[PDB]
């Protein structure tokens, strides 16, 4: 409409904007303190990374779908927001899949013996994760220079090339299939641990039950934010793709698509603002050095 | 780089990879502080299982390393804080000791016990309270009364009740019983399931600890 | 008994008169007329990272390179400061080890602990392996504190308010020290190795002549047991730093405290102490995570080393007065210029 | 037992009360002149130059 995506997202955008990188820089000025002596630390040192990139991108976003200073804004958002911010997004997505792992490798202590896992040397696959997502997205910056043939009309598709659009796709499906393949391995892992948890600690006092219970809600949390922000957004970013590069097919699902499309987003943006409050303040050494600082 | 200091820096990477390891072995080791009084059945419980003895046992795949400090006679102050890391405390009481006297021997044990569970050292390590000669103390309960330990007892004089009031007494000295677990055991001669005991709680403290390090507890 | 104890009394008060005659003005107002030491500003040149467990001892190198450092992971590390190489790494067959020390020849390390013993490991043994040459058997408590005499007799306390010299050939301790009522926590050997103070749980430091056995002099001040003990370069004066938050610098010569070196601010403990090469400058490590440098003169506080998470356990300087490295309790070591 | 420890430490405050002090001010002064001989030689009171820090 006109006061959805232009007076309403744009808020919405702002809110979770603020609330997400105050929160964020809060937390990279505590993690430059904070020791890598686990892997658990290291992921975390790179989601809050990811987290304020896209807190950055997205005022961005704020203005450009609001209102244009030149239409630069939004071919900018088309060009270089949205794909730094779609980055980040799947590299938050895949070091949660790490994190599931590695508490999976720890508390269960799998049938993995005699090999090595995921210990020690977890910079060099955090740098090749990243590395993996930019070689996924470079090409969707790169090869969407093209003209503007009309001015205010601006989709993000017109401005790509005939590889772009078809690496736009590629992108698209093979970044869908990770997010299912890292959220099949983290709800396996999640009920893995939990499974863990529910053995042992048979002793009806205050110290098991407590154990259980917050262990419990923090998986229990987990898994709900990774459903409830994610889960919605690549449920419905397949038949959004498919709408965005279509023979023609469609006159007005072409819109309910992307408004589902846009609030989806919203809700997998939304875990910049939700992800403090359930993974680094769960976090013994990043708590002890912000009680330290910030007292 | 020189001869000599490739030399020097490949010694040091093979210093540092024996380090890697070592720690990697110790650190899946359990460190188990064992504490008690004089008349406690810590050595009973050793068997069965110059300043430090050090008593290394391994039960169903996991290593324990058992550290007692008696026979130290110096402060414990400026040496305790050495295990402040320690998996968990063993802490052994003889229940029989109720009726004997060094003030009361267990009077001696309970302030001992509060001690140790609630100084700084030990906020969040939990400990195995052992309550040995169960055995003895049930065979002498029948003639002195517990009331000449615990004044303020009101049950009955039975061999159960007045156990469950002795443990309760020294639970109860817990002061973050929200953080920390005390595991009560009641230890005798001939017992085979201590150690069994001992492996299930420091279990429960692993899958614990293992929680608080992946942020999830 | 009590004839004995009117005596004692009478000498003690006897000292205290002595002593308040022989202090007709203070250090302080002494040096209230030099111009202050100005701001220390020591930034950490090399971190020596590899000990995975608390450090609770370290000692330099005579030739102010080498460094050896204790933790209780049972490792006892030997560095190259310089290159932050690792020289060596020896096993200890105990891991509760509280204290080492680096012989002035460079060809030995003692250590010890909650062992009650002190092993004395050769470095230059022809098989290239450093492997323990001495095991110390004695101090029926735990060791504290390690100096080396020469190659072939230490001084070592321990947690049963002795102190010992030993002969390390023989392996039996030539010389007792037993003055101290509390748990001797540090000793400091002067340069000239004669004499040594030692500083106890008591609250209370120790003059031990090493060649006489005796205990020369006895001083009081602190509130709380002493943890660290050093001399003056001069060897004329020592530094105790103690359970309260004070450090207070004693005169042999005069038998009295010199200086008090405290603040507000602090309130923990005092872990170790260090004076530099000219020994204008004292250096303790605080439980606040901490050294503070103290103009040793001014009783100022001159700068703060900070950059350990954890309780600063050990300091140690260089005998050219190069750098300063201080061991925490979180596996770190950290050497300052 | 206790009445020997109690002679022996009468006889060490003895031997620690007969001994020769110096005034405070003479020491203090020798203490401060002691740093004041060594303080151009004490690399820790004036930063050292980089080119002579084996440290840097
Ligand atoms: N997994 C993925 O989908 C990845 C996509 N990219 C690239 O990022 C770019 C973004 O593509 P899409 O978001 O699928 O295109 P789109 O048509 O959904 O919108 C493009 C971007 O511009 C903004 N935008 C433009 N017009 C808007 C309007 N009317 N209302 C609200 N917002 C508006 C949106 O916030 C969006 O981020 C694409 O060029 C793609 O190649 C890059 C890496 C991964």
């Amino acid at each position: 409409n006109l006061l959805i995506t232009q007076q309403i997202i744009p808020v919405l955008y702002c809110m979770v904007f603020i609330a997400g990188i105050l929160l964020n820089g809060v937390s990279g000025w505590i993690f430059f303190y904070v020791p890598s002596s686990k892997s658990f630390i290291i992921y975390l040192k790179n989601i809050v990374i990811a987290d304020f990139v896209m807190s950055l991108t997205f005022p961005f976003k704020i203005l450009g779908d609001s209102g244009l200073g030149p239409w630069q804004l939004n071919v900018f958002v088309c060009r270089v927001s949205a794909v730094l911010f779609y980055v980040n997004m799947y590299v938050s997505i895949v070091f949660f899949g790490l994190i599931s792992f590695d508490r999976y490798y720890k508390i269960v202590k799998p049938l993995w013996t005699s090999f090595i896992q995921s210990v020690s040397y977890s910079k060099l696959l955090s740098v090749i994760v990243w590395m993996l997502m930019l070689l996924l997205a470079v090409p969707n910056i790169i090869l969407t220079n093209q003209s503007v043939r009309e001015v205010t009309q601006i989709k993000c598709i017109e401005l790509k090339s005939e590889l772009g659009r078809k690496w736009h796709k590629a992108s698209n499906y093979i970044f869908v299939a990770i997010f299912w393949i890292v959220f099949l391995l983290l709800i396996v892992f999640y009920t893995a641990i939990t499974k863990k948890i529910f053995k042992s600690h048979l002793k009806s006092s205050r110290n098991s039950t407590s154990v259980k219970k917050k262990s419990s809600r923090n998986i229990f949390s987990i898994v709900f934010v990774f459903f409830v922000c994610f889960v919605p957004y690549h449920i419905a970013r397949i038949p959004y793709t498919k709408s965005q590069t279509e023979a023609h097919y469609s006159c007005q699902s072409k819109e309910i698509l992307r408004y589902m499309k846009e609030f989806t987003l919203l809700l997998s943006a939304a875990n910049v603002c939700l992800d403090p409050i359930i993974y680094f303040f769960l976090c013994q050494p990043f708590r002890e050095i912000l009680c330290k600082k910030l007292h | 780089l020189s001869a000599e200091d490739k030399a020097a820096v490949e010694r040091s990477k093979m210093i540092d990879r024996n380090l890697r390891e070592d720690g990697e072995k110790a650190a899946r080791e359990v460190k188990l502080l064992l504490l008690g009084a004089g008349e406690s059945g810590k050595s009973t419980i050793v068997k069965q299982m110059t300043g430090i003895v050090e008593t290394h046992f391994t039960f169903k795949d996991l290593h324990f390393k058992m550290f007692d400090v008696g026979g130290q006679r110096s402060e414990r102050k400026k040496w305790i804080h050495c295990f402040e890391g320690v998996t968990a405390i063993i802490f052994c009481v003889a229940l029989s000791d109720y009726d004997l006297v060094l003030m009361n021997r267990m009077h001696e044990s309970m302030k001992l016990f509060d001690s140790i569970c609630n100084n700084k050292w030990f906020t969040d390590t939990s400990i195995i309270l052992f309550l040995n000669k169960k055995d003895l103390f049930e065979e002498k309960i029948k003639k002195s009364p517990l009331t000449i330990c615990y004044p303020e007892y009101a049950g009955s004089n039975t061999y159960e009740e007045a156990a469950a009031y002795i443990q309760c007494q020294f639970e109860d000295l817990n002061k973050r019983k929200d953080t920390k677990e005390i595991y009560t055991h009641f230890t005798c001669a001939t017992d085979t399931k201590n150690v069994q005991f001992v492996f299930d709680a420091v279990t429960d403290v692993i899958i614990k600890n293992n929680l608080k390090d992946c942020g999830l507890f | 008994l009590d004839q004995l104890r009117q005596e004692a009394e009478q000498l003690k008060n006897q000292i205290r008169d002595a002593r308040k005659a022989c202090a007709d003005a203070t250090l302080s107002q002494i040096t209230n007329n030099i111009d202050p030491v100005g701001r220390i500003q020591m930034r950490t040149r090399r971190t020596l990272r590899g000990h995975l467990a608390k450090i609770y001892a370290m000692h330099w190198g005579t030739d102010s390179r080498l460094l050896v450092s204790a933790s209780q992971d049972g490792k006892l590390i030997i560095w190259d400061s310089y290159t932050t190489n690792k020289v060596h790494a020896i096993p200890l067959r105990s891991s509760w080890v509280m204290t080492c020390a680096y012989a002035p020849s460079g060809n030995y390390v003692a250590c010890g602990g909650l062992d009650n013993i002190c092993s004395i490991y050769n470095l230059k043994t022809r098989e290239g392996n450093v492997r323990v040459s001495r095991e110390l058997a004695g101090h029926t408590g735990y060791l504290s504190c390690c100096r080396f005499l020469d190659d072939n007799q230490i001084v070592t306390s321990s947690g049963d308010t002795t102190c010992a010299l030993w002969d390390i050939e023989t392996g039996q301790q030539t010389t007792t020290f037993t003055g101290h009522t509390g748990d001797v926590m540090s000793l400091s050997l002067a340069p000239d190795t004669r004499l040594f103070v030692s500083g106890a749980c008591d609250a209370s430091a120790k003059l031990w002549d090493v060649r006489e056995g005796m205990c020369r002099q006895t001083f009081t001040g602190h509130e709380s047991d002493i943890n660290a003990i050093c001399f003056f370069p001069n060897g004329n004066a020592f530094a105790t730093g103690s359970d309260d938050a004070t450090c207070r610098l004693f005169d042999l010569r005069a038998d009295q405290e010199l200086m008090t070196y405290s603040h507000d601010n602090i309130i923990c403990g005092i872990t170790s102490v260090s004076f530099s090469k000219s020994g204008r400058l004292l250096l303790a490590g605080y439980d606040d995570f901490n050294c503070n440098v103290w103009d040793a003169l001014k009783a100022d506080r001159a700068g703060v080393l900070a950059g350990h998470d954890n309780r600063v356990s050990c300091l140690g300087v260089t005998d050219d007065g190069m750098a300063v490295a201080t061991g925490s309790w979180d596996s770190f070591l950290k050497i300052w210029n | 037992a206790s009445i020997a420890q109690a002679r022996k430490l009468v006889e060490q405050l003895k031997m620690e009360a007969n001994i020769d002090r110096i005034k405070v001010s003479k020491a203090a002064a020798d203490l401060m002149a002691y740093c004041e001989a060594h303080a151009k030689e004490d690399p820790l009171l004036t930063p050292v130059p980089a080119s002579e820090n084996p440290f840097r």
